[PDB]
């Protein structure tokens, strides 16, 4: 949730 | 999901609590390099915006982030940045919230005059400590004298190589700390104070709208269609459409120079 990510 | 404008500002007289969410789209329009696909040297941010990166050569994460805080001198905002802000002054004085969550670091947004921001990636211009964690506003240019003459974008420049001891240190009184950008970065978290805020402004939200977000930044990505799915209208405003354009209930393509100051006015 809170964690920065691609995609 | 619709075209028109008209069905847009009928929702959009009426709400209370209105939620911005802006994205490299709009600094774009300043000029302003995003480099998400847009290389600095043979990288993009991808490559860089990474604690590994940093890990392994913060030497070359700092050079990078040191050309961009200095490509921010000349750079102005827009007329999306400027829409944006007006519109909070204009409907503030209408008892009405208007609030900007931003994906983007080059305070674009606060130099236009909008006051209700949430950063959540952080900003360029703020240093953080990695030894005692103080976060520092930073505007220095350059950020320390190793790096004067340093940052170039164009591939094939050799790497500066600064050794640690040289990059930024915190200059709290007996530190001596390695400073880093206070910017989030791929594989950490959003700062959770943040986080909360956000989360109340999603939840008693109004109207949403989403600008120039290509929709491929998480969480920032999930936060229009989490609106969507409690009923609230969502406009997306963009140059081109996106994986999560159709939950939304308006489209409206265009430069958002363009399309927010009718949206907005
Ligand atoms: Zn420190």
């Amino acid at each position: 949730y809170a964690l920065k990510r691609q995609g | 999901p619709s075209s028109s404008m008209a069905d847009f500002r009928k929702f959009f007289a009426k709400a209370k609590h209105i939620v911005i969410i802006s994205g490299a789209g709009v600094s774009a329009e300043s000029g302003v390099p995003t480099f998400r696909g847009g290389y600095w040297r043979k990288w993009q941010a991808q490559d860089l915006a990474t604690p590994l990166a940093f890990a392994h050569n913060p030497s070359r994460v700092w050079e990078f982030y040191h050309y961009r805080r200095e490509v921010m001198g000349s750079k102005e905002p827009n007329a999306g940045h400027r829409a944006i802000a007006e519109c909070e002054t204009r409907l503030g004085k209408q008892g009405r919230r208007v609030v900007v969550i931003t994906q983007n670091i080059d305070e674009l947004h606060r130099k236009a005059g909008t006051k209700n921001l949430l950063e959540i990636h952080g900003s360029l211009f703020k240093t953080r400590c990695t030894s005692c964690g103080v976060v520092a506003e930073n505007y220095k240019s350059p950020i320390c004298p190793a790096l004067s003459g340093k940052g170039a974008p164009e591939p094939g420049t050799q790497d500066a190589s600064i050794p640690v001891e040289k990059l930024p240190r915190c200059e709290e009184a007996g530190c001596g700390g390695l400073l880093r950008p206070h910017v989030v970065w791929f594989g950490e978290n959003l700062d959770p104070a943040i986080l909360e805020e956000v989360d109340r402004e999603l939840a008693h939200c109004d109207l949403c709208l989403v600008v120039g977000t290509s929709s491929v930044v998480y969480p920032a990505a999930m936060f229009a269609p989490q609106v969507a799915a409690r009923g609230v209208p969502v406009a997306e405003f963009n140059t081109e459409t996106t994986p999560a354009t159709n939950r939304f209930r308006f489209h409206f393509q265009g430069p958002c120079g363009t399309t927010l100051p009718e949206a907005l006015a």
